[PDB]
């Protein structure tokens, strides 16, 4: 997915 | 070049040609050892190799 | 050799494809046509399997027939689309589509764009669903006079309108004792907890409707006792026996004493478990798993009545109706799982079997039908009904408005947009009174089926709807006359109604946008 | 007028002009990635993998500190044949407990010399890392990337400077090696691409990105550019 | 034949250029029919019998079936355009097969095909210059009305086009929800996080946007409640049956007393990790894996809600959106097993509710971020389907318009205006190359032909009057504002786009140019074939 950002 | 299997390959290299095709003639199968051996060696001119052999032994 | 580019498949496009669509859609819609309204004759199916289906609904009808016209297939998938949202109205809902379907090649085939019609057919939807709103009537929940009315109305079409009486009390009984409202306020009315069992033999007048459940199931041992008048019930999902574990687990002895003590272990605890349970003092034990020869003589010994194997479904529903729930771990039983809302446990023989009543419950939230008649075609058939009358009762229940049968809806929603039509300008004028005057098919075919002079009949219904209080006339099913509907006493939920419309005029939307076809690619 | 300057800068970044007497053309990668156009083929002065990060969380790090390991973060096994045996009901606890206690003792190890980036090769006998090595990693703010071939060892090794650790007594702090960014790029819709890039040691390596929006140009474009680096790899061979 | 024994076929000269330009035009041939507000739909049927239905071309090309190669590079064009973009995967297949077919001409007379193809090259260059000119910036335009006139513009020609209005303030909402707070450098608008549900029933006007998250699942088992008002979440990634020792552990009992307590132990330590984790609190307990019979009895007396089988992706959405933190074991940095309640996640309210015969899970109002989903209504699966594919152009149009705030008129304005200005700048070359060019430019203008004959309208004065506006707009300064002119089909007649409401992006026509010329090139290269005959 996209989102794999901080947390 | 279209194989059996079904794969295509779109080319420009003397090398990659004649491996891709199937020459069925003795005679026709050392080119692509000698394409071969120029490719090892210098890495270029792969196609001016074979003809020049070609017209060495048409001259003959 | 062969220089291909798509193998073998094949395409068509253009007018063809168009005019192929609506001729599947109308021959899918002259199938059915002949099982409208009180004068409905039956359709014996042979399905492949070998059995015999003897039905007049219209869902029933479809699902049973194989066809290779993807159009045909849209059609069958909309019938069942309708009988799973309302349960009523899946012939209609077929007869209305082909009929909107049918109305538009007359405009195609005069150079207009299916674009246009599609954006006329969106409008004069809303302006539909606005007029049924507003023809509405309002009913009152508490009127059993009035719910036992509705029941009839919707049951006057089937095979047991012969005991309509009957149907409609056994109906709404189980309606009510299923309505159920839990924490939070989540109300429903789920109806996997009213089962139906058909038991061939008897007279059809013997159906009824038990304060409690029937199971076909008997007693593990013959000394128990099969008549028990205030029981007190435990419901278990484990098996008392003993059981290999999951561990791999091995045991290696040498010495004389321990294989008999190894033996003697198991069933010391068979007979702790069969103790824990007893401490609890009950009547009746109740599992969906096995039970040993040594716990059922230590139950015997407690004077406690044992059963073995329910399904799950079964279970459930018991634990519903006596107040008890389900333990798996006879150690943490307490006194809340024990339910004691039973009122007589019976066994009972019905031709050479057995069955056993769990009956007389003080406020039961579960509930078995029993019908009981000729044979299976005609059980299979009085079920059926039965499932329409109910799902009727529940939209009834969910939603509490009515409006006029017979087709005085269709004719008061047909003058609406008539009237409505002659203020618009444009091309989309033709269409928007095309589909308003495709709504009259339900009472032309009404009066088909009851064999009177339709082309009479329904220019003197069209003129008696254009007066002004006059949008609840009808037409009488049995004779073929003309009656105001209040009189008569015909009346139906207003969501069966909407969904037809709905259904039907998106049915058409869709089948107009096609173009061409591909068929043969494997996937 | 993007691949020639390309090129030139591949085969001098690899030689020493005033000795080299032959190219070794396998210090140069080929690394070719579907989507965009042949514009959009770049050189990357560091490292690039086409596999993906198996921590949930973390995609980025500034001053990473890089370790490289060849052992499994596991349960304990011998390589003769062993079995646990339980008599008594508190060994199946006890079991657990060692167990849990046995990975803990080798993440806190690990977490000990301030490694930020760890990289475990591929092995095929027995889990290289199991679920709650990886739960405890991610507690300890440490990426992971596994599944790395046994056959790139060298190459990672020539371009980022590490050095295999075979035995957790030998993971110290002068085995690790620095660089300056290492995170993952998502592409348009193709997919995911680690890069490690500023190396503070860095080796006579370097690679190439190739892009296409066909498989036959990307192929294409791959033998046409290692025409140019032979054409350039013989010119150094001859100064003819 | 004869000398050069091969055992296959081979072809050279103009027969192979001519099959090639032919294949092209045949997979164009296949979708021009589906392009533009007044374009139909395709019916496709198995050799099973199933049915699709779609006006989506890489869908179409993808469902195919083709056997030539110069084919099945347009058909991966096609989906490299999908994956890239996610719209106008039509219109570059056309534009790829036109430029084929008018170069195909050129090489027909004595042109090399060098000179047609740095022609090309050079054309595509300079259109791409000339686009970023007739730029509109979305922050001058009102930004709601501008977000709604793009999303109307992208689900015209659709299954929804009628209820434009009303699917395009549902996709916008769910975009605009559905935005990530990023390093701050550049805000991300992350589509595909949104959930999108199909139910067939009531007609498609009734399908609704939920302002948290939907599960296509249903509570464990039956004695549970089915609503929770005040809702803490634990996700769980891990399964809840009885224990069993691994494979290298093994049971060996030699006193037969021992058996008992180790036969307990082995269920009480699921229990003892249940109680665990229902002392904090949790109503709500979601797991990956299964749950066991024995286990479901602790959630039922505790009076909480249990479901299993959840997806991966599922559960991370649900952990994210509602603050909590998924757990793939109870140990912590010490040896014992504990759970905090600081990872639990907070919901207003978790309901299950019946649609159409079954039944789905809502939760509604996440605190810690903001989450949506989609519920689809229609008549079929059929309908549904072509709905959910409808509306995934739609999502990501609006997210490459937030993303790059410049928008661009359609109709084909922008066509015609770079024919017109590629025809003028071609005699500035004076060269063999002024042809490719001026062939480039006029094989731009197939668009607005192909929307005009779909339209069933006069296609020659339309595109006639087109060109003379947009000339007099590129001479005469003082009527520039000619450039935004388009295409009206429902009436025949030219109209300002830009104040009607109709807008692209520029990356779909700039995407799609880069593409189309990239796949021109390398099948104009092809000099001979060689197929080799199965073994
Ligand atoms: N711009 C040019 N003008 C003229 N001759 C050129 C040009 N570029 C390359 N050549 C010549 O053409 C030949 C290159 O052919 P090529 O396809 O590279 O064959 P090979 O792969 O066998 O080297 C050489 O004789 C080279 O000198
Ligand atoms: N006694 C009656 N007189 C006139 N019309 C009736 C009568 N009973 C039912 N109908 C009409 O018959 C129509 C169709 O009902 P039915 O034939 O049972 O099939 P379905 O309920 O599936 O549409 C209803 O719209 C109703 O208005
Ligand atoms: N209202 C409109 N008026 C004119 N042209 C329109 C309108 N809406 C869409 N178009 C045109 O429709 C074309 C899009 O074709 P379509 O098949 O819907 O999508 P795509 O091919 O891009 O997947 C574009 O050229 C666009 O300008
Ligand atoms: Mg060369
Ligand atoms: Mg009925
Ligand atoms: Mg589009």
């Amino acid at each position: 997915e996209e989102a794999e950002e901080e947390a | 070049i279209q194989d059996g299997k079904g794969d295509v390959t779109i080319t420009n290299d003397g090398a990659t040609i004649l491996k891709q095709m199937q020459v069925l003639h003795p005679a026709a199968r050392m080119l692509v050892e000698l394409s071969k051996a120029q490719d090892i060696e210098a890495g270029d001119g792969t196609t001016s190799v074979v003809i020049i052999a070609g017209s060495l032994l048409d001259s003959c | 050799p062969v220089l291909v580019l798509s193998q073998n498949t094949k395409r068509e496009s253009g007018r063809k494809v168009q005019s192929g669509n609506i001729n599947a859609a109308k021959t899918i819609a002259d199938i059915i046509r002949t099982c409208l309204g009180p004068k409905s004759m039956m359709k014996m199916l042979l399905d492949p399997m070998g059995g015999i289906v003897m039905t007049n609904d219209g869902n029933a009808i479809l699902r049973e027939i194989q066809v290779q016209h993807p159009a045909a297939k849209s059609m069958i998938e909309i019938s069942r689309t309708q009988d799973e949202e309302v349960g009523d109205g899946t012939t209609s809902v077929i007869i209305l589509a082909g009929e909107m379907l049918s109305v538009a090649e007359h405009f195609l085939e005069q150079q207009m764009h299916p674009t246009v019609v599609i954006s006329a057919y969106r409008k004069a939807l809303d302006d539909m669903i606005s007029t049924l709103k507003k023809i509405s009537i309002p009913v009152d929940i508490s009127d059993s006079d009035m719910m036992l009315n509705i029941i009839n109305s919707s049951i006057t079409t089937k095979a047991i309108s012969r005991w309509s009486s009957l149907a409609c009390n056994i109906a709404l009984d189980a309606v009510k004792m299923v309505q159920f409202e839990e924490n939070g306020r989540k109300e429903i009315d789920i109806k996997k907890y009213a089962r139906v069992e058909k038991i061939p033999g008897g007279i059809i007048e013997d159906s009824c409707v038990l304060r409690g459940v029937m199971i076909n199931k008997d007693v593990t041992h013959p000394r128990m006792r099969r008549y028990i008048k205030n029981p007190r019930i435990v419901l278990l999902d484990s098996s008392l026996e003993y059981k290999k574990g999951e561990s791999q687990t091995d045991i290696e002895i040498t010495r004389e004493e321990d294989f008999t003590r190894i033996l003697q272990m198991e069933e010391e605890y068979i007979q702790q478990l069969c103790e824990d349970i007893i401490q609890l003092k009950p009547d009746v034990v109740i599992t969906e798993k096995g039970i040993s020869d040594l716990a059922q003589h230590y139950l015997m010994r407690a004077n406690i009545t044992a059963i073995r194997r329910v399904r799950k479904t079964d279970n459930n529903r018991i634990a519903r109706a006596c107040g008890a729930r389900i333990v798996s771990r006879p150690e943490e039983l307490r006194e809340d799982d024990v339910g004691t809302g039973a009122g007589l446990l019976e066994i009972k023989k019905i031709g050479d079997e057995y069955f056993t009543f769990i009956t007389d419950c003080k406020d039961p939230k579960a509930c078995t039908i029993l019908l009981r008649g000729a044979s299976k075609e005609i059980l299979s058939e009085v079920e059926r009904n039965l499932q329409d009358a109910m799902q009727v009762c529940r939209n009834v229940l969910l939603d509490p408005q009515l409006v006029p049968g017979g087709g005085a809806s269709e004719m008061a929603v047909a003058h609406a947009l008539t009237e409505k039509s002659k203020a618009m300008t444009g091309v989309e004028q033709w269409p928007y009174r095309a589909v308003a005057q495709a709504l009259e098919v339900i009472p032309r075919t009404l009066i088909q089926n009851c064999g009177a002079s339709t082309i009479r009949l329904l220019t003197s219904l069209r003129a008696k709807h254009t007066q002004e209080n006059c949008e609840t006339w009808g037409v009488n099913g049995e004779t073929g006359t003309l009656v105001d509907m209040k009189e008569l006493g015909i009346w139906e939920p207003l969501a069966v109604k909407l969904q037809t419309y709905k259904t039907a005029v998106e049915t058409a939307v869709l089948l107009l946008r096609i173009d061409d076809i591909v068929s043969g690619h494997k996937k | 007028s993007l691949l020639s300057p390309m090129s030139v800068n591949a085969v001098m970044k690899v030689i020493d002009p005033a000795t080299a007497t032959s190219v070794d053309l396998r210090d140069i990668k080929i690394v070719k990635k579907l989507g965009g156009t042949i514009d959009d083929c770049e050189l990357v002065e560091g490292l690039v993998l086409t596999q993906k990060v198996s921590n949930s969380g973390i995609t980025r790090v500034e001053k990473a500190k890089i370790g490289l390991i060849q052992f499994c973060l596991s349960a304990p096994k011998t390589d003769m044949d062993n079995q646990i045996v339980v008599s008594d009901y508190a060994q199946m606890d006890r079991v657990l407990r060692e167990e849990r206690a046995y990975i803990l003792n080798l993440v806190k190890q690990i977490k000990k010399t301030g490694c930020n980036v760890l990289l475990i090769q591929k092995s095929i006998l027995r889990d290289a890392l199991s679920d709650l090595a990886l739960h405890f990693l991610n507690k300890m703010k440490i990426m992971v990337i596994k599944d790395i071939e046994r056959e790139d060892i060298e190459f990672i090794c020539k371009t980022i400077g590490t050095k295999p650790v075979a035995h957790i007594d030998q993971f110290t702090a002068d085995m690790l090696g620095s660089a300056e960014l290492a995170e993952e790029v998502n592409l348009n819709g193709s997919g995911k691409l680690l890069k490690i890039t500023g190396c503070a040691s860095p080796g006579k390596t370097v690679t190439i990105v190739v892009r296409g929006s066909n498989k036959l140009v990307i192929e294409e474009a791959e033998r046409s550019i290692h025409d140019a680096l032979c054409v350039i790899r013989c010119l150094v061979k001859k100064r003819a | 034949e004869g000398p050069l024994s091969v055992f296959g076929d081979r072809s050279t000269g103009e027969t192979i250029r001519s099959q090639n330009v032919m294949a092209a035009a045949s997979i164009a041939n296949i979708v021009k029919s589906s392009l533009g507000p007044v374009g139909l739909d395709k019916m496709l049927v198995d050799d099973i019998g199933d049915v699709t239905i779609t006006n989506d071309g890489a869908t179409i090309l993808k469902l195919l079936e083709v056997e030539h190669p110069a084919a099945k590079v347009l058909c991966e064009l096609a989906d490299l355009q999908d994956k890239e973009v996610g719209d106008g995967t039509t219109s570059v297949v056309i534009i790829a097969a036109e430029l084929l077919k008018n170069a195909d001409e050129l090489v027909k007379q004595k042109i090399h095909p060098t000179s047609v193809i740095s022609g090309y090259r050079l054309a595509c260059k300079e259109a791409v210059r000339y686009i970023n000119e007739n730029l509109i910036v979305n922050t001058d335009e009102l930004g709601r009305d501008c977000l709604i006139n793009a999303a109307k513009t992208s689900m015209s020609s659709k299954i929804i086009g009628i209820n434009g209005d009303f699917f395009a303030n549902m996709v916008v909402d769910a975009v605009l929800a559905i935005k990530y707070t990023d390093i701050r450098g550049q805000p991300r608008y992350p589509v595909n996080s949104v959930n999108i549900l199909k139910a067939h029933g009531r007609s498609q006007m009734e399908s609704m946007l939920i302002s948290g998250y939907a599960l296509n699942c249903v509570v464990g088992s039956q004695g549970m409640p089915k609503r929770i008002v005040n809702a803490k979440i634990a996700c769980l990634d891990f399964s809840l049956q009885k224990t069993k020792m691994k494979l290298g552990v093994q049971v060996v009992i030699t006193d037969p007393e021992k058996l008992d307590q180790i036969r307990q132990r082995e269920s009480d330590i699921t229990k003892e990790r249940i109680q665990k984790i229902l002392a904090t609190g949790a109503n709500v307990i979601l797991t990956t894996g299964g749950i066991d019979d024995m286990c479901l009895k602790y959630f039922v007396e505790a009076g909480a809600m249990a479901v299993r089988r959840v997806l991966k992706r599922d559960l991370k959405r649900i952990a994210k959106a509602s603050g909590a933190t998924i757990l793939s074991t109870l140990a912590n940095l010490e040896g014992e097993e504990t759970f905090e309640a600081a990872m639990l996640g907070q919901a207003e309210e978790v309901v299950q509710e019946r649609i159409c015969d079954d039944e789905l899970i809502l939760i509604k109002n996440t605190k810690a971020r903001t989450s949506a989903s989609i519920i689809l209504r229609g008549a079929n699966d059929f309908m549904c389907d072509e709905m959910e594919r409808s509306l995934h152009d739609a999502l990501c149009v609006v997210k490459r318009v937030l993303e790059s705030k410049s928008v661009v008129p359609g109709g084909g304005a922008v066509e015609a205006a770079l024919s017109i200005y590629l025809e003028n700048y071609a005699t500035s070359m004076g060269s063999r190359e002024q042809l490719a060019i001026a062939e480039f430019a006029r094989s731009l203008l197939v668009i607005p032909n192909t929307l005009a004959v779909n339209a069933a309208q006069d296609s020659t004065d339309l595109v006639a009057k087109l060109r003379a506006f947009h000339n007099e707009a590129q001479v005469n300064p003082e009527r520039k504002n000619l450039k935004w002119i388009g295409l009206d089909l429902s009436n025949g007649k030219p109209r300002d786009n830009k104040q009607a409401g109709v807008f692209e992006p520029t990356i779909v026509k700039v995407k799609s140019l880069k593409f189309a010329t990239e796949a021109a090139i390398t099948i104009l290269r092809i000099d001979d074939l060689i197929k080799l005959h199965p073994e």
